[PDB]
This record gives structure tokens, sequence and C-alpha cells, in this order.
RNA sequence: GAUCGAUGUGGUGACGUCGUGCUCUCCCGGGCCGGGUCCGCGGACCCCGGCCCGACCUCGCGCGGGGUCCUCUGACGCGGCAGACAGCCCUCGCUGUCGCCGACUUGCGGGCGGCCCCCCUCCGCGGCGGUGGGGGUGCCGUCCCGCCGGCCCGUGCGUCGGCUCCG
């Protein structure tokens, strides 16, 4: 036969911290800060592979660029300020709005607007571009929802249903003239097909900040205060899944680039990051500010954050076989570990000194335990033990007065720590320091000890209120 | 291509090369069809070598310390990893004895290891002082010559592992190869700068300088290939550093 | 090589099942700081959570539970579980935590949820954790007898050359 | 590991003949460098400090104790020299000598009990020598005023005062040139005599008063071959000097007539250690063999005991035994009492008792020597008085402490 | 002539672990037979400066 | 020196923990072998076809060591689901008690784990048992130890959003009277299970796992427990430690008949009614072949073995025999076999090159 | 003590990880907060309580900033590399290889294969697989021409700059 691998032994713990997705979601180097001036609400990135993303803030839209510090572009000529930065499919134009009224297009790489609607007649806060690249549908705070055409320069059609300020809206990417819009009027209506009138309604329990298209499936997802709902487009009006995961209003709601991952920023400088399948939370994010804006790049590649303040974050990441010949597979070696090539030569105190190897006991303990666990099994565990120094044993000692409370490793550091106190009595009064350890190690024994007796009469505690039901 | 030889009871070839294909092949002057190839994961060819009753084919890798063994009749493909008593740790340089009762590997510190053919056991090791370059089995196989990396060659028995005489190659600082005749008159060594001295094996065994019949200069870079002719009639002689350096001799001129 | 031996496939995708896991069995006053603790549960800022839960006065925590709002007891509930796997330092008044709130507060209002089963859990792993008392009983009777057991020339001459 | 190879035939009828091993032996615990084939034996010795006679069963013609295994570690001659009266031990190495006084005690114990000391150990004294070479011998004066040592090639003598709890050494400003390469230094119970064996044959008396010399008599070299090293004994009067080391025998001496006195007929063996008794004044001589002889200086002929034990013979358990004896010692209280040991052994000897036989047991772990090996490995022992006894003893692993690292060595059960 | 049998290359112990073999197998275990170790005592500050980096990596 | 062939038959082994059963994939005997292996042997030819290795550990021959030792193996739905039960016991207080769940991979054609339970019960598993209905919506394993619980374990669904796989979890906890659980059995529909508890047998609704009825005989600890099969299946055979055998009728909940019979193998036969059981005299092994709604022997043979008979089995015969006598009808359905003390294994009988031609070897 | 027939008491193979050892050694940590203990309010020690912590100079004000490097316990082998027309074997060699700090250890390509994410056939002593087809954003390994090389001039170049190789 062969030789075998001693088995190391596995533990499972009940928290479930590692996991792919947190792999998936901390492999990001350091965060980058950028000073800005004013507020940011929204940041957008361009799809284009020379990606960008649009920062608005105050009356100044920047264009930045990945990595550059400084702005690669800025538009600045708004009388007061500006909202909602949004790119087209293409990376060409771009959509933006003020407090005056007027919907303004911009070339990214000229100076002036191309074209200007003047029909609001206040502040306008939501502009989004259709499933065709050539009509904008624009919101703003004079109650009304109005679409336009970019070629004919005027306005196609107007819709008035809010009660409130209208401050986010949204288009579908895969049917042009179907778009969804948000006020805070706690009402989410979806203005589409070719109608003159809302064809469906949604009411939200807090004012509407955020709402978000999944492409596919017909899920629509709303923000409002702590809540996050999924609203489902087979069956109208069918609220799937509300979730609370936020002590303060949630204020924005990104997808990845797979239709899995959902990431939901909000005010309390927090960031969750959720499932689609299980509507659960996978991962966090803590951040310095309360985030009021997060954009997310071609894959995941660059994660943007703006927050209340000026600043924001950037989170970066020999010949073959012919077809006729016949084939044949060598055997491929396989490696042993060290202790395993001692134990199949019977290294016993050689593979015990490996395992209490200070990496090793840090960040692999179990498979020192497992290790002592196989000596105990040969029955070899105090001829390993016994003949060492003060130095040696002042290691072991060290060892189990850091793991002997484990509970996982109990049973056989309590054996090894009988086999040393019977193999070692006869020279305890010359060292001090092997003094100080036992002296450790029995006060972390009374301490267990008293805490088992504490758990054992919370256990009758628990199993009276057990047999009341 | 590292070899090529004739099947001794058949028409068939056998290619083996740094590819890692072994390829049997119809002996036909017009097409050469295919009879079979077979192919190793991660052995490119160093040596292949039919056996003297030709039942079997053995072959070797560079730096690898198994040798195959391919049986023919009995469809099985053996792969001889283990020798019991070697602590060579690869094996890549070896020779087969014209009655096939022995095979010869060449190992390092100037060790000669001998092994039985039929069961790949170890018989016996030979030392000779500096590096082991060439070796070859003599026509009757009972000795075996071997040169050594100063330009001496050693003469060793075969039966009882003994040196039976130690001769000097004129002008040869080390040499590369060795081969000898099937009727046993003649001795060919070559060397360094491209010269084969040729000899009668009598004067070998004999004389501790013995003198060439006829040392061939043709050759001007060193001879690595050495080839009698069945008949003993032809010489081929050639060397690998340069191209077009290969010659033919006519032995009784 | 013959050997008539078959080896089964061990991989790190099979299921362990030990007995800690669900699966193998089945009026102005600082006197309590009640909206300190809900925000800690409510966002896990372990700062804050250590700040208020890491105390020892009894009927701090006593009036702490009084004082607490009824539908976040259950946070609480996983908190005081998480924290309970640890050395015994902090885990003592976790302890005494969980006996506190388990008596006067909810003695009368626990059976009325009937949500055993998160309280189960927690049952389970007290009884996997109480396992080695007779074995640390007899560690401590021998550390016990242990610690009983542990209680030139004047003149150097070196001769000159003469 | 000592390995034993032989020229075996192959088969009986064959006449060739093949090299195999044999033999291995473990005698050693580190490096053997040296090995000799003696006809009838193997020879190892080894940086362990360790000489090894190992006698081959095959190639002795005879079974007898010649045939058994030898080991030899410690030295064959006394390196300790003892103060009675100020209870101080001088130890020789090989640069530099060392002094110590003992400590006494005040406990009072029966049989085999640990009586607990007043004052401990001390060392005094730690005096290193000039240059590369070694000390060939050392004494110090029964008073305990005088240090004598010598070298090849320079005499040293010290006279030093015990004052104000304080050890003071004075060096003697000038010796004589003969006195270069001392064999053997002995001083008399008074501090006046000195006496010296010089390495080629030749006797020095020197006369020691207020750190003064004066070379009174050479004594002309003894004839004879020389056989082995000189010993020296002084009678406790002062009256005779017996020296030994050449074919012709013992010579004895008398100081105060400065001319020989009597010559103790030869024996073949070589001396091992000589004593003389303190009023019957009785030369008591070991050799390499057991043997032991007891001769009257005053009678010139041996004692009667002495031939009554010659006439019996000695025990063969006796005569068994590797190491010879190195120190004898007399008490002027008890004349029938003499004190010896060996290595491993030491004995008190009644003359009065009956003498044993090779019936009788020797010893057990009336009867005339009462032998005991309780103090295993004995480098000195002396009477320091009437109950109280000093042995020097020294372990065989503090040796083995002390040594360069072995190879390392794979064991099974560890 | 010391490098060749103590150099670097060789195979040797020390003293103390040599014949603490033979108390790995008697019938009553005992420790080394020089338990005391004066190198250990009396080093406590050179440690912390040389292996400041590797205890970052274990964490 | 490297192995090139092996002649070996029945593997010998020391002690034989787990009982002899038959693989259904490869209707091949199955028990224990080498240290840690299962042992899959043809009846056919006395020939081993294979060892299985469940614990994949060193093993070490010295002398006074304490060994990992397989005690009780079973065979789930048909031949897909195997369970091993692995233990340690070095001192009486603290014991190691492991079972582990391998699912055969048809693709692979070979077995892989599934779920690895360590320390399933406080004390040693007595107990073993799969329920073979096809009736059952989910597969069920019953698990009974010295300690006074019986674990019902189910497999169940374990997917999840990033991998889909199935897995066993726990599904019920059973006690009686603070008793050691020592035998349980299913019944031939899985409906009923019956349980040992020392010298009471209890009879539970498997579908609600509620009690249904409890047979008390006072007559001493049961040592085998089975079920009925085919028309037989409403009767319940149990037999005591001291010497009785007796039936009880689960319709009526009252025993039938009871015997003074001291049997030490009872198997019943799958495919039929014929119960055979192995009574241990002084002289030597008896077999007596009955059916339980009759209180009469239908065969009866006598010194079958000198020696003492451990184990016995029955095994489904592919071609049926036609034996007309009612005394003989029971060769008909299946064979009959059982292993001794010695090991030995007794059961009853009534009666290319193609180079050839290319290297020339023809001439 | 040893001891004259003496015998080291005794442990487990194998196939290119062409970056690694059955080798011997270095250390067993530090600076902070939240606590908790003990000792005689003070101190000291513990915490699957959380925090951080490279060397090296320099400037300015021991403090702080800036840079330089930044792969880390040291040897010893092993493997590789470099040198003979030859070396797994030889060397006071080098442990990327070289200039004299820098270049370099790429780059884009082309081509093949291997396996899987799902739906439609055909065979299975058919529990479930193979065998055919498809679609999945599907990821990968290897093979060569790459941008033939080597010298000598002239002025990055040198319309047929030369002699050689490669092809």
């Amino acid at each position: 036969a062969g030789y075998k691998p001693v088995a190391i032994q596995t533990y499972p713990i009940l928290g479930e911290k590692i996991t792919q997705d947190t792999l998936y979601w901390n492999n990001y180097k350091t965060p980058v800060q950028i000073k800005e001036f004013g507020a940011v609400s929204k940041v957008d990135f361009s799809p284009q592979p020379p990606y960008n993303y649009a920062v608005t803030a105050s009356s100044r839209i920047h264009i930045y660029g990945r990595y550059s510090q400084e702005p690669i572009k800025t538009f600045s000529r708004f009388k007061d300020t500006a909202y909602c930065a949004t790119f087209r499919q293409d990376g060409r134009l771009l959509v933006a709005g003020s407090e005056d009224g007027g919907v303004q297009l911009f070339d990214i790489s000229g100076r002036a607007p191309l074209r200007q609607f003047e029909g609001h007649t206040k502040a306008v806060h939501t502009v989004d571009f259709t499933a065709d690249k050539y009509h904008v549908v624009s919101g703003a705070d004079d109650y009304t929802v109005k679409l336009w055409d970019i070629p004919n320069s005027k306005e196609i059609l107007t819709f008035k249903e809010h009660s409130d300020y209208v401050r986010c809206g949204c288009a579908s990417k895969l049917n042009p003239d179907l778009f969804i819009t948000g006020s805070y009027d706690h009402t989410v209506k979806m203005f589409d097909a070719r109608t003159s009138e809302s064809v469906l309604s949604v009411e939200h329990g807090q004012p509407v900040e955020s709402v978000l298209l999944f492409p596919s499936g017909g899920l629509l997802v709303s923000a409002g205060g702590r809540y996050v709902k999924v609203w489902d487009m087979l069956k109208g009006g069918q609220l799937l899944v509300s979730l609370k995961n936020h002590h303060k209003t949630v204020t924005c709601l990104c997808l990845s680039s797979s239709g899995q991952r959902l990431l939901s920023g909000s005010l309390d400088r927090k960031v969750k990051v959720y499932s689609t399948t299980s509507y659960k939370v996978v991962h966090s994010f803590d951040y310095a500010a309360s985030i009021l804006s997060l954009a997310l790049a071609h894959e995941d590649e660059t994660i943007v954050v703006g927050m209340t303040n000026g600043i924001l974050s950037v989170k970066h990441r020999n010949y073959m076989k012919q077809r006729d010949d016949i084939l044949i597979n060598r055997p491929a070696k396989k490696h042993l570990e060290l202790y395993d090539r001692d134990l199949k030569h019977f290294r016993i105190s050689k593979a015990l000194d490996r395992v209490l190897d200070p990496t090793c006991t840090i960040k692999t303990p179990e498979i020192t335990v497992s290790i002592i666990k196989e000596l105990n099994r040969r029955g070899v565990l105090a001829n390993a033990l016994a003949g060492r120094d003060e130095k040696e044993i002042s290691h072991v000692l060290n060892f189990l007065i850091r793991n002997l409370s484990q509970p996982r490793f109990a049973p056989v550091l309590i054996n090894a720590a009988e086999i040393i106190i019977d193999i070692y009595l006869p020279v305890i009064g010359q060292s001090p320091v092997v003094d100080k350890k036992f002296l450790l190690l029995q006060g972390l024994v009374e301490k267990e000890i008293d805490y088992q007796r504490e758990l054992l009469e919370t256990l009758g505690m628990m199993d009276m209120l057990f047999a009341t039901m | 291509i590292s070899s090529v030889q004739f099947h001794p009871g058949a028409q068939i070839v056998m290619v083996a090369g740094l590819d890692n294909a072994v390829s049997l092949f119809q002996v036909d002057g017009k097409t050469n069809p295919k009879i079979q190839s077979i192919y190793l994961e991660r052995f490119p060819i160093f040596k292949a070598c039919f056996s003297a009753n030709g039942e079997e084919v053995l072959a070797t890798s560079t730096h690898s310390k198994v040798l195959y063994v391919y049986d023919m009749l009995a469809g099985k493909l053996i792969p001889v990893h283990q020798v019991r008593g070697l602590k060579e740790k690869i094996v890549r340089s070896f020779e087969v004895s014209p009655d096939g009762s022995f095979l010869l590997i060449n190992g390092i510190a100037g060790y000669l290891h001998l092994l039985a053919m039929k069961t790949k056991e170890l018989i016996g090791s030979m030392k000779i002082n500096g590096r082991v370059a060439a070796s070859t089995f003599s026509s009757d196989s009972k000795k075996v010559y071997a040169s050594s990396g100063d330009g001496e060659v050693y003469v060793w028995d075969v039966n009882s592992r003994k040196c039976l005489n130690r001769f000097v190659d004129e002008g040869s600082l080390y040499g590369l190869s060795i081969a000898t005749s099937r009727n046993g008159q003649y001795v060919a060594c070559g060397s360094n700068c491209g010269v084969v001295n040729i000899y009668n094996q009598d004067s070998c065994l004999q004389e501790t300088n013995p003198k060439p019949i006829k040392a061939i200069m043709n050759l001007v870079t060193g001879v690595t290939s050495l080839t009698f002719n069945p008949t003993t009639e032809i010489l081929a002689i050639a060397s690998e550093k340069m191209k077009e350096a290969v010659r033919l001799v006519h032995l009784p001129s | 090589a013959i050997t008539k031996v078959r080896t089964p496939v061990m991989n790190s995708e099979a299921k362990v099942l030990v007995p800690g896991i669900p699966g193998h069995h089945a009026d102005l006053q600082t006197n309590s700081f009640p909206v300190l603790l809900t925000q800690g549960l409510e966002s896990n800022d372990f700062e804050m959570l250590n700040k208020v839960l890491q105390t020892r006065n009894v009927n701090l925590i006593k009036k702490t539970v009084l004082r607490m709002p009824l539908h976040t007891i259950i946070p609480l509930l996983q908190e005081l579980t998480k924290r309970l796997q640890g050395h015994p330092n902090s885990a003592v008044l976790m302890v005494q935590w969980l006996k506190c709130v388990l008596t006067v507060h909810a003695s009368y209002l626990s059976t009325l949820p009937d949500l055993v089963p998160q309280l189960g859990t927690l049952y389970q792993l007290m009884e996997s954790r109480v396992k080695t008392f007779q074995k640390l009983s007899h560690l401590h009777g021998k550390l016990i007898l242990l610690i009983t057991q542990v209680t030139k020339a004047k003149l150097v001459y070196e001769e000159e050359s003469s | 590991t000592v390995f034993h190879f032989q020229l075996v035939p192959v088969t009986s009828n064959s006449s060739e003949k093949q090299w195999v091993r044999t033999k291995p032996f473990q005698h050693h615990t580190h490096d053997v460098r040296t090995v000799a084939h003696s006809p009838t034996a193997l020879i190892s010795g080894g940086t362990d400090t360790h000489l090894v006679f190992r006698p081959l069963m095959e190639k002795v013609e005879v079974k007898n104790y010649d045939a058994a295994l030898r080991k030899i570690t410690f030295p064959h001659r006394c390196l300790i020299s003892c103060s009675k009266k100020r209870q101080l031990l001088l130890f020789q190495f090989a640069h530099h000598l060392e002094l110590w006084r003992l400590g006494s005690t005040v406990a009072t114990g029966k049989n085999g009990d640990t009586l607990p000391l007043s004052k401990n150990a001390d060392h005094l004294l730690h005096l290193k020598t000039k240059g590369p070479e070694n000390i060939i011998c050392s004494c110090i004066s029964p008073c305990g005023s005088w240090i004598a040592y010598s070298t090849v090639s320079r005499f040293f003598l010290y006279r030093l005062n015990y004052e104000h709890d304080n050890i003071s050494l004075k060096r003697v400003s000038k010796m004589p040139a003969f006195l270069r390469s001392a064999l053997q230094i002995l001083f008399s119970e008074d501090s006046t005599k000195l006496f010296v064996a010089s390495n080629q044959g030749a006797l020095h008396i020197v006369q020691l008063s207020g750190g003064s010399f004066k070379h009174l008599h050479a004594f002309q070299p003894q004839s004879g071959t020389v056989e082995a090293m000189c010993l020296l004994a002084v009678s406790p009067d002062g009256n005779w000097l017996a020296a030994s080391g050449t074919s012709a025998g013992v010579h004895v001496y008398n100081v105060k007539q400065l001319k020989l006195h009597c010559t103790v007929p030869a024996y073949n063996f070589p001396v091992t250690a000589m004593a003389i008794a303190p009023n019957t004044n009785n030369l008591v001589i070991a050799h390499s063999d057991q043997q032991v002889f007891e001769y009257s200086i005053p009678d010139k002929q041996y004692t009667d005991w002495s031939r009554t034990v010659q006439k019996q013979g000695f025990h063969h358990l006796w005569l068994q035994r590797d190491t010879p004896i190195t120190h004898i010692s007399f008490h002027p209280k008890r004349p029938m009492h003499i004190l010896l040991h060996d290595a491993y052994m030491f004995c008190i000897i009644d003359k009065s008792l009956p003498l044993p036989n090779d019936k009788t047991l020797l010893y057990n772990p009336a009867h005339a020597f009462k032998i005991s090996k309780i103090y295993k490995p004995l480098l000195f022992m002396d009477l320091l008085d009437e109950r109280t006894l000093v042995a020097v003893e020294r372990p065989l692993d503090d040796i083995i402490a002390q040594l360069p690292p072995p190879i390392k060595k794979k064991k099974f059960g560890t | 002539i010391h490098n060749s049998l103590y150099g670097p290359g060789t195979n040797r112990t020390t003293v103390n672990k040599f014949l603490s073999l033979a108390n790995k197998r008697l019938p009553v275990k005992r420790a080394a037979v020089q338990f005391l170790n004066n190198a250990w005592g009396i080093q406590k500050k050179q440690n912390a400066k040389r292996f400041k980096r590797r205890w970052m990596v274990r964490k | 020196l490297e192995a090139s062939a092996v002649i070996q038959g029945l593997v010998k082994d020391r002690s034989i923990f787990t009982g002899l059963m038959i693989d259904p994939r490869t209707k091949a005997l199955v028990l224990n072998g080498k240290p840690g292996h299962l042992q899959f042997y043809s009846l056919q030819s006395d020939k081993q076809l294979y060892n299985l290795d469940i614990i994949q550990q060193e093993y070490i021959n010295d002398y006074g060591l304490i060994q990992i030792e397989l005690t009780k193996a079973a065979f789930g739905c048909f031949g897909n689901w195997l369970a091993t039960v692995e233990q340690r016991q070095e001192k009486e207080t603290e014991l190691e008690l492991q079972m582990k769940l391998w699912m055969y991979n048809k693709k692979t054609q070979g077995f892989i784990l599934n779920t690895k339970i360590n320390m399933p019960h406080e004390d040693c598993i007595t107990a073993l048992c799969f329920c073979n209905a096809e009736k059952s919506e989910q597969p069920t394993l019953v698990t009974a130890s010295k300690d006074g619980y019986f674990k019902v374990w189910i497999l169940t669904d374990d997917s999840d959003i990033y991998k889909k796989a199935v897995g066993w979890t726990c599904d019920f906890v059973g006690s009686y009277h603070k008793y050691q659980a020592t035998n349980c059995c299913f019944s031939e529909d899985g409906s009923l299970l019956a349980v040992s508890f020392e010298e009471i047998v209890t009879i539970w609704d498997s579908v609600t796992w509620e009690l249904k009825c409890t047979f008390c005989q006072r007559a001493g600890k049961i040592r085998h427990l089975c079920f009925g099969r085919l028309t037989c299946s409403k009767y319940l055979l149990g037999a005591t430690e001291n010497g009785i055998l007796c039936c009880w009728n689960l319709l009526s909940c009252a025993l039938e008949w009871n015997a003074k019979l001291n049997v030490r193998v009872m198997e019943p036969d799958p495919n039929s009614e014929n119960i055979a059981a192995i009574s241990q005299s002084s002289v030597g092994s008896d077999l007596f072949v009955f059916k339980p709604s009759e209180p009469r022997p239908l065969y009866i043979q006598k010194g079958i073995s000198r020696e003492k008979v451990q184990w016995g089995v029955f095994v489904p015969r592919d071609v049926p025999e036609s034996f007309t006598s009612e005394a003989y009808q029971w060769l008909n359905r299946s064979q009959f076999y059982f292993l001794t003390k010695s090991q030995s294994l007794l059961t009853f009988s009534t009666k290319t090159t193609p180079f050839y031609f290319i290297l020339g070897k023809h001439r």
C-alpha cells in the first residue's frame, strides 16, 4: 500500500465570516480621497472602454478619470447649482439639471450646452435618457414629468400626477418609453407604454429617495427611509421583500455588473451588499462620512462613494500529443507535509518540534492539536514530551496557556497537561519561569471551572423555561 | 529525432525523438506505412533501442529515473522506476548486449552498472577513474569497453568485474563515442578533434599504447556517433555540432 | 503494483456535525442605559456594545433590561450567544447578563412569544461546553498538589616573568 | 563503533578467501581516532579519554583473567595533596593549581544520615603557571606554609601566610638550577627539610628555614635499569627516606647520617605506592600486581605478618583487580589497622584478624580485609583524624558533560 | 581539523541532548539532565529588535 | 521487490464486529476485512473482489495499542447509501465515536463522503438499520445506543445559493424508561419500528413518531429481533437471553406462541416466510426452519457444525429452485450461508497479440 | 565497578514541487485603549475584549515632516545557472543574468487542445450514467514565426555599407 497522512480535524464555527463573497469584496486596495467643494449629489460612470466618472457638486460638474486626482474636465457655467449628471449609453453626451428648470445636453468634449429645454418652471433634479439614445425624460419640482426629443428640440409629452417634489427618475434599457419616476409624495408611478396616463402605481411608506430597475425579470427596487422594498411586475404591485438593515435613511441604491449583487448606500456611514436570490445581507462596508452617492465601474473594478462633505472616496482593485498517438499517463508525485514526513520515519520528537513552531501555533493551531492527538493515538506522547529542558517545555506551556480554554481543543490538551505534570514534577523548584507558567495555567483552570458552574446554573433555568411550554 | 533503429528480424523501423511519441513503421521504399504510435506524458526520449531478440522496446528520458519497457508480444508497458540496490538519480545513457543477457547503465563518479535483461535486477558495479563518456559491449558479449573523460579507455570482464587492460587513445583529450564490429576485428574510438582511430581488437587487449590502423582526419568537429555495418565493410561517422558532418568509411581499405 | 484496496474520496465538501451546532441534535437617573443598548443593537458597532454590555453591577443590568424595549430582546439574545464563546474573563459577565435577563424581566414574558428554537441553539451550545468538568477537576487537583510541592578564589595569582 | 574484519574461506574445499565484517563493539561514546592490533587483542583509543583493550577469544591460547576486557579512564598516580593540620586540599591540573579548605559540621547522626554543615567548602587559592609547559608534580607542606611544584624547565616554591583571614604568597628569590625538572616533591613532617627527586637519577635534600634555602646533600643515582618513575616516602620521625623506580629495588636512606641504610629485595612488578608506619617505622609497598609487602626499616627484613600473608597468599578476588593501589595511609593511634584505596574500592586491613582463604568471600554487597565500595569512583582518600576521613571522588557523567560534541544517533523509542 | 569534524554540514548534537535520550525511554520519565539553561535567562531585549517584522505576519 | 499478484479468498480478522451483508449492486458478500477496511468478496468463486477503506489512517502493529475499530455498517436505498460506524475506546470514561455517510457516484463508480458526524451518541452504538421500503418519500436511518437514546436521521436538502447539495439532518430523538436500546428493526412497509429496551420491546409508528404498543414478556433481555415477511408480515419474532423464542401478533397485540429454544443466529428470508434459527447445543449447532404462523418446525437439521456459528445470512438466488416437499421448500427461494467462530463459511447443498505476425515470430 | 565466547539493542520503498530540505539553529513577541483580578486607595498581573508595530538617513520645529530602500532567523545542502567542442560528476563559482546607478527577465499577437453552466437524441440489468447535438461571458495550458542572429565600418541610421550565419 502507501503511507497515509495524519487526519486534520476541522471544527465548524457558528459565524460565516469567511465567505467567497468576502474574498471578492475585500480584494480592493486602500481608499483614496479627493477633495471637493459642496455636497456630492451623484457620481455616474460611462460605459465606454475609457471608463471615467462625472461627479456633480454645487454648481460644478467635474469629469474625473481613473486615478487622476485633478478633474480631467469641468463644466462650471451653471448659474446656481447643477443636478443629476448622467451619461448616455455611447458615452458621448450627458444630461444635466439646474435649479432654474432648464434641461441641458452637454458634449463630453465641449464647453457650452448643445440643447437647452425651458419647459419647467422650478428646479429640476432628475433627468435620464431612454432605450433609444435620442429622447430624454426629466422631472422637476413643479410636480410634473416631461418627455423631450433631442433632434426636434421640443417637448414630446407632459405628465402631471404627483403631489410633492419629484426628484428620482429611472428608465428601462430594454423597452423605450417605459420609465419610472419617484417623488416625496410617498408614491412611485410608472409612466409608460404609449398612453397619456400611468398604468401602474406603487405606495411607499416614506418619501422615496431612490428607485432602480433590474434589467431582467421586471423587478423594481425602491428606497424610503430605512426601508428598501422590492416590487414585481409579473403581477402588478407585488411587494416581494421589504428589508431594513440601516439605522438611518437609505440614500442611494445601485446594481452591480452581476445581477446577483445589489449595493445599498445610506446616511449612516454604511453600505450593505445583498444577494438578490436570497435577499439577505452578504457584505458590509464602513466609511468616514454619510454616503450620498454610490457608483460602480465595469465588473466591480472601481467603487466611488460621494459623501455629505466635499471629499469622496475611490476604491480600486513542451510538445503536445498528436491525435493519432496513444496516450500514456505518468503518475504525479504527491508532496507530503514536513510533519507527515517525520511521522513516516518515526521522528516523533521532531514532528512535535515542528508543530510547536510559533507560526504554526498562531496561524493553524488545529494542525498542532491534530498532531498531539495522533501522538496520543500512537501512545508515544510521553516519549516526545519528556527529555526537554526549561526552554523547550516553556513554549509548550505557553501554547497550553493560550489554547487550553478553547472548547474544541480541551480534551487532548488537558491530557497533555496531565502528562507533562506527571513527568516534570521533580524538577519544578529550580526554574522560576516554569513556576510562573504553571501558575497562569492554574488560574485559567479555576476561572474556566467557575465559568462552567455558572453555565450549569443557567442550564437549569433554561431547562425550566423550556419545560414550561 | 533522438534515435532510429531497424528491427533485427522484421522490416520494422522505430523512430523516437524529443517529442514524447515513439513510433513503429513498416519498412517499405515507397510509403512506409505506420504500424503504431505511443505518446508518453512527460517523457522526452533521450534514447530508444530494440532488445537483442527484438521482442521488447526500451526507452529512457532526459533527467528521469524511470525506465520504460514495452513488451510487444504480451502487450504490456512496464515502467521500471525503482531498481533495487541502485543509487543513481537519473537514467539516460545505457547499452544492450548483442546476446541479450545483459544491460549496462552509465552512471556518475565513473560507475558502470550491470543489470540482468530478463529481470532488470542489478548484478554488480564497475568504477573507473574519471567520468564515463561512452561504453559498448564486445561482439562475444564477454567484455566491456569503457572510454573515460581523460582520453583513456578501460576493458572490463563481464563475468568477473575486473579490469583486464588499460590502453590510451592517441591524441585524445577526451573521448565521446566508441564502437565495435560484429566479427570482432575492429574497435573504433571517437575524440574531440574529430579524429576516429581504428584498432585491431587484439592490439587493445595486450598493448598499453596501441597504434591505430588508420586515423580518420576527414571530420573536423567532435565525433558523437559511431556505427558499424553488419557485414563489416562500412563505418559511419557523424558530428552533430556542424551541418553535413557525416561520412562513410570503407573498412578493409 | 497489484493491491486490491479501493479508496473512497474524502474531500472538503462533506458536512461535519459536532454536538455544538444545530444539526447534531433534535425622575432622572443613570440607573439604566436602554437607548444606548438599542442603538448598539441596531448597528453592530463593537465599541458601544462593549461599553453597554461589559459591566458587572447587577442592578444596572436589572434596570437596563426592565427599561428596555420589548421587541429587541432577541437581538440581545443573539449578541450574548455570540459573545459567550471566549475566554472566561469576558464570558462570566455575559453569563451574569444572561442570568439577569432570564431571571427577573422575562421569567413570565418569554413563555409568550413561543420562540423556543432561538434559545435552543444556546441550550445545545451550553450543554456541549459543560462536558469537560470532571477532567478539569482532576487537572485542578493535580495542579494543587503540584503547587503544594512548589512551596571562586579570594586571591587569584598570576606569576610574573623573572 | 569498532569493527572487526576477518579473512574467511568461502567453502572448506576451496582455497579462495573473502573479507567479511564479523564483530562490532561499542565501548566509546565519542570519536575513535586510533586503533591498534595486538597479536591477541584489539586496542582502541578515542577522544572520550578511554583506553580499551579487548582480547579476541579465538586467538587466546589459555582462558584466564588475561582474556578479560580492560578499560582505563582514571590516572594511575595521585594528583591530590593534603594538609591535615589546617584542613587543606591541593589539586593539580595541567597549567594551574587549586587550593581548598574543608568545611566542618556540628550535627550528629547514626548509620546513613546526612549531617547539616556549619561552614561550607571554601576555595582559597588559584595559581596559574607561565608558559605552555605542563606541571609535572606538586606538593603541600604538612604545616601548610610551603607550596612546591615543578615543570620541565623551572621549579617554583612559595611561602604563603594566612593572615587577617587572607592568603599571601611570596616566591623565593632564587632556586638552584639542578631542581629544574623534579619527578617527585616530598615534604617532611616538619617544614625544615625538603626532598626532591630529579628527572635523571639524583636525590636532593634542601634546608628550609625562615624563607632561606640550603642544598644539604645530593644522593647519587641508584644503580640499575630505570623501570618506572620514582616514588618518595618520608618517615614521620624524619629519620628515613624511601625511594623506588629502579630494577635494584626500593632503597632506604638515613637522612641524619646522609648515607644509604638498606635496600628492599627487588620485585619484578613495578611499585605503585609506598608508605611508612608512624611508630613501628614499617614500609608498606604496593605493586602493579595486587600483592603487597611490609618491611621493617630497623630490622632490615620482612615482617612476620608479611611473611604469613606471602606464604598463605592473597585471595583470588583481590588479585583479579584492574586498578592499582594509589594511596596508603596510617594512623598513630591504631598500629594494627592500615588503610589503602584503589579507584573502585577502599580497604582497611587488620593484621591481628585471621587471613581469608579462597573458600571464604572477600566482599559482601573474622575477616582481615574490610573492603568497601560505597564511593565508587575514588581519586583520593585520607585519614583526616582518628574519626575523620576525606574522600575526593569524580563521577563519570561529570567528565562526560565536559567533552566535545558527539555524532547524532537515531534511537528507536524516540 | 576543526571544520572537518565540527564545521557546518556535520551531524553533531549537544552533550546535554545526547545524554537526555536515555531519560525519554526510562520506566519513570525524567526531564533533561541539565534542566536550567543560562543563555535563556540572560537575554531579554535583543530578541525584540531583530524579529519585529515576523510577528506582524503571524497575527 | 514489488507486488505482482495476490492470491486470497476470505480475509481472516480477529473479530467480525459487523454482520454478513450483501451489496445490492454487485451481489457480493460484504464484511470486515483488513483493519479499517470492509472486504467485498465474490460468493460464486472463492476470490476476493476488493477492500474498501473507511478510515484512511496509518495502522501500526505495535502491541498494547488501542486501535480504531469499524463496528457497524449498513446499505440504504438499494446500494446508493452506505453508513459506517467507527469507535476508539482507550478508557471506559471517554469514547470516540464517528459515523459516516457515503453516496455512490456512478460517474466515478466509487463512494464519496457526504456527511460526517463525530460523537453521534455518548455511548457505543448497538444497532444500525435502513428503511428498504421504497414507498417512504425520504430515506431514513435509525441509530440506537447504550446511552438510552435512539436517534432518527433523515436526508434533507442542503442547497444554498453558492452550491447545490444534499445532506443528513437529525429528525427525531426517542427514549423509554432510561433503558439501554439493544436492537431496532423496521417493518416490511416501514410504517412501524420495533425497538428493544433490554427485556421489553416497544412498537412505534414511524410516520408520526408516536408510540403504538409495548410488549413485556417476563422472560429475559432480547438478543434478536425481527419482523415477519410476505404472508407472515403481521407477525413479529423475538428471542430472549433465557432461551425463549416468542411470536407476537401486531393485529391482536398479543403473543401467539412461545418456545424453549436458545438461538444465537436468527435470519429472516427476504423472499419467503421461512425463518431459520441456529441453536447452540452442547454437542454442536442445530438448524430449525419454520414459519411464524405455525408453531411446529418445517425442517430440522442437527450436527451442521461442531463449532459455534457466529453469523448467518440469506442470499436471493437468481434462478429459483423447485422442491415440492414442504421440508425442502425453503431452499427454493434463497441460499443460506453461515460463518462460524473459526471464520469458515458454510452453506447447504442438495447436490490481442498481432505482433507475433508483425515481428516475424512465425518466421 | 567491569569482567574470561564477548556482536552498535531494535522504526517503514518508489515516478521532475527544475525553489526547495526526515539537516542544525534564531525568537517565543512589543507599544494602546475597554475591562477584570491579586497584592500591599496605591501598584502588579490577565482577557478567541478590541487596537496598532519594517530598517535607514536627512531637513525643519528631543518632536514632527520628507525621502532611500523596502520579499526577511541565519548557515549548510539540494535544484538551477554560469563557465570546457565535454561536466546530473568539476569549481575558493553565482543563487535572476548583466552592464557601470541603469537595460533585461516583456509586449501584443496568431493557433491548437482540456475540462466544465444548461436544454434536445441513442444505448444501458436502465436508482442514474455514458453516447450523440447544441447553446454558457468559459475559463485555461501548451507551439512556433515573432522583432533571423553574429562581427567590422560609416553616419538612430546607413538602396543595393561588407564578411558571415540563419532561413
